[PDB]
DNA sequence: AAACGCGGGGGACAGCGCGTACGTGCGTTTAAGCGGTGCTAGAGCTGTCTACGACCAATTGAGCGGCCTCGGCACCGGGATTCTCCA
DNA sequence: TGGAGAATCCCGGTGCCGAGGCCGCTCAATTGGTCGTAGACAGCTCTAGCACCGCTTAAACGCACGTACGCGCTGTCCCCCGCGTTTT
């Protein structure tokens, strides 16, 4: 068959050619009930508060993966490693 | 009548009617519920004690009875929750905690 | 199906090989036991022989075995419950609950002894039931 | 930081609300319930 | 020209807390800045809550809500209690 | 009499979802060290909002969740987002 | 206590019957159980094989 | 309940500016989310300035300073024009 | 979809090379900064002052919620196109 | 440097629900009078920033240089993904 590595970038085209989220949604709503029910239960769960955070999550994560490869290619790797991620989050101030 | 300051009613040093006066001054609400200034002056004196604690700690750790902003740096920035809460607050004449990067240390 | 240990004979050894170093592992390991849960209060409850207001209205007006109790006849028990007072209804509820919990503990105790007698034979090299 | 405030209002003890549980690391014992079955076996091989 | 500051009050909590350590006026000024700093932080947060629910009576319940929100960890729960503490000393008095 | 409480759908958020988003975030060879190194860090994002946002709910005397307090918390964190009124 | 320790060793004599399992399975102070276990293993009778 | 909605006025600006193009109500909700948010950003900044001048007045000079300090480049300077100019139109009408 | 695999080949990684750089030392000043002037400037303090939108009475149409479309753009069928991997 | 094929872009037919406007009906936004007062703005003063040089001198700078590390170059192995899978 093929080698390790090749078909990444058109994904990096297509995902960023497109506008949507890249995540399972019944795990998303169940994760929202999961995390908001952990603090105070008995919440009647409007889907507004459910979907209102996914842009705040996934896009920032996407921005983090660019910083990840920024530290990876600054350290000259594309097999990205969490040393790159946490050095980024350090210089992001997360870590 | 007289200025018989409202901190003595609360066991405080921060006059809670100066605090109620400031809350009426700060446009926070129309009615300033008269425990909101006591909540304020009480959290105030709690944090004053919080920081004067570590301040005298670091000052006498530097064998000085005078608390200086360098001592304020070395006491506050050593804390997790304080410096986590005050990551963007700078202390003039506070300087640095003494620490070197590990691999820049010679071998 | 009579024990509840970790039945893999290579994760128990790797657990102790890292436990002497002082390290956790990936999989979990419990102590050995038998199976079975003694689940009370998700079972027979204290019954509700009183109504929703049969005590405060009584306060105003100033008032063979199935599980552990034998089934009474229709006519003999009816005059018996035409005798009693709501000062003794709270006694009767707890008496019948004390019978129910005792039977539900007796049978589970018998099953538990039947399980432990096969646990001790299995852990001593005897196959079963000898 | 709880004790940091016991001194301020004390200027002017066991916690009975935290009741701990009893989990135990299992002893390496063959026969006894509650212990892992590492070591020498029941059969003598 | 007696102008109300917090220098003798930070002195009061100093000799309440570290009487063994006197202060520099620089640290005193840092704290006098800090007093009005968080006095504005929490109370602007409280006015933010007073506009979240459109309220015009900010009570200590609302400062409790602000202390609940803004402060990390024990800094909340202590200022929950301590901010109630003298409240219970003043609602008594 | 049924208690609906969920926990860790962040694995129901799949590792193929990471093979999606890492490409959306510009990663080529996502090493195996990465996929769950992600799934913890975002969860640090996850509770911290609602830890404050549930804090909005009870002073508001409520037993529901609105996206209004989501916006209160996000703008309160400096995570301003439009599409929701303001 | 003595019959418990001796009966519990003789189910599997290849295993060292430790003090900690005897302490975890009968109720008593650790000093007296440790002294009784060390006396018992001093005279053979337990952990001999 | 007359709730001051910002679909029609922003849409008046759209029919002024990009009138060939409509606007989705998701995008129109982005605009409606933009409106009072921006209306209070510089407003809180400006009341802070009003106490930096310690004033109980606020004039368009204060909004001018809110434009002056903050906005990047000609986004300031056109709003230095525009913010004054329609003021200059309102001082003309 | 997930999910489970699965060649598979090159990407990480080690590791060795190489050569230079960047401190290091020390010679060389040198502008740093200090004092020390001389002064004056706008800050600062007062000194009145009125205008200014406050505020509230009246009003009124604004503008937007509820009520009418129909059409921009999504969806899909089919084909043209266009990038990529092994010749 | 080239075709086979797999992905993409584009183009034709459908239809629809959302974008936008329609129809009251206020209610808020305005106009209309204050209203002292806020800051408008005059005076006063005094100070506090002002350069400036005398001068030092150690800091900066002037340079010899020495080697360290950062990259030059390699092989690898590994390792992670791609193709195939299905189920979930």
């Amino acid at each position: 068959r093929y080698r390790p590595g090749t078909v990444a970038l058109r994904e990096i085209r297509r995902y960023q050619k497109s506008t949507e989220l890249l995540i399972r949604k019944l795990p998303f709503q169940r994760l929202v009930r999961e995390i908001a029910q952990d603090f105070k239960t008995d919440l009647r769960f409007q889907s507004s508060a459910v979907m209102a955070l996914q842009e705040a999550s996934e896009a920032y994560l996407v921005g983090l993966f660019e910083d990840t490869n920024l530290c990876a290619i600054h350290a000259k790797r594309v097999t990205i490693m969490p040393k790159d991620i946490q050095l980024a989050r350090r210089i992001r101030g997360e870590r | 009548a007289k200025a018989k300051t409202r901190s003595s009613r609360a066991g405080l040093q921060f006059p809670v009617g100066r605090v109620h006066r400031l809350l009426r001054k700060g446009n926070y609400a129309e009615r300033v519920g008269a425990g909101a200034p006591v909540y304020l002056a009480a959290v105030l004196e709690y944090l004053t004690a919080e920081i004067l604690e570590l301040a005298g700690n670091a000052a006498r750790d530097n064998k000085k009875t005078r608390i200086i902003p360098r001592h304020l740096q070395l006491a506050v920035r050593n804390d997790e929750e304080l410096n986590k809460l005050l990551g963007r607050v700078t202390i003039a004449q506070g300087g640095v905690l003494p620490n070197i990067q590990s691999v820049l240390l010679p071998k | 199906p009579i024990v509840t240990e970790q039945p893999s004979a290579e994760i128990r050894e790797a657990y102790i090989e890292n436990f002497a170093k002082g390290e956790h592992i990936s999989a979990i390991v419990p102590g050995q036991s038998i199976s079975g849960t003694l689940e009370l209060s998700a079972q027979f409850r204290v019954p509700r022989y009183h109504s929703k207001n049969s005590f405060q209205q009584a306060l105003q007006m100033k008032a063979q075995y199935y599980r552990g109790l034998p089934l009474y006849e229709k006519n003999t028990l009816l005059e018996r419950l035409k005798q009693l007072t709501p000062n003794e209804i709270k006694e009767l509820e707890h008496l019948h609950d004390a019978v129910f919990v005792n039977t539900g503990l007796q049978n589970v105790r018998k099953v538990r002894t039947k399980k432990w007698k096969k646990y001790w034979q299995y852990k001593a090299g005897i196959p079963i039931g000898l | 930081r709880d004790t940091r405030r016991k001194r301020r209002q004390g200027r002017s003890l066991p916690d009975i609300a935290d009741i701990p549980r009893t989990f135990r690391t299992p002893v390496p014992s063959t026969l006894m319930p509650g212990g892992v079955d590492v070591g020498p076996s029941v059969e003598s091989y | 020209t007696r102008k109300e500051s917090y220098a003798i009050y930070v002195y009061k909590v100093l000799k309440q807390v570290h009487p063994d350590t006197g202060i520099s006026s620089k640290a005193m000024s840092i704290m006098n800045s800090f007093v009005n700093d968080v006095f504005e932080r929490i109370a602007g947060e409280a006015s933010r809550l007073a506009h979240y629910n459109k309220r015009s009576t900010i009570t200590s319940r609302e400062i409790q809500t602000a202390v609940r929100l803004l402060l990390p960890g024990e800094l909340a729960k202590h200022a929950v209690s301590e901010g109630t503490k003298a409240v219970t000393k003043y609602t008594s008095a | 009499r049924h208690r609906k409480v969920l926990r860790d759908n962040i694995q129901g958020i799949t590792k193929p979802a990471i093979r999606r988003l890492a490409r959306r975030g510009g990663v080529k060879r996502i090493s195996g060290l990465i996929y769950e190194e992600t799934r913890g860090v975002l969860k640090v994002f996850l509770e911290n909002v609602i830890r404050d946002a549930v804090t909005y709910t009870e002073h508001a005397k409520r037993k529901t969740v609105t996206a209004m307090d989501v916006v209160y918390a996000l703008k309160r964190q400096g995570r301003t987002l439009y599409g929701f009124g303001g | 206590y003595r019959n418990f320790m001796v009966n519990s060793y003789r189910l599997n004599p290849n295993e060292y019957f430790s003090v900690t399992t005897a302490r975890r399975n009968v109720s008593g102070d650790a000093a007296a159980l440790f002294r009784l276990h060390k006396f018992l293993t001093k005279w053979g009778l337990i952990n001999y094989q």
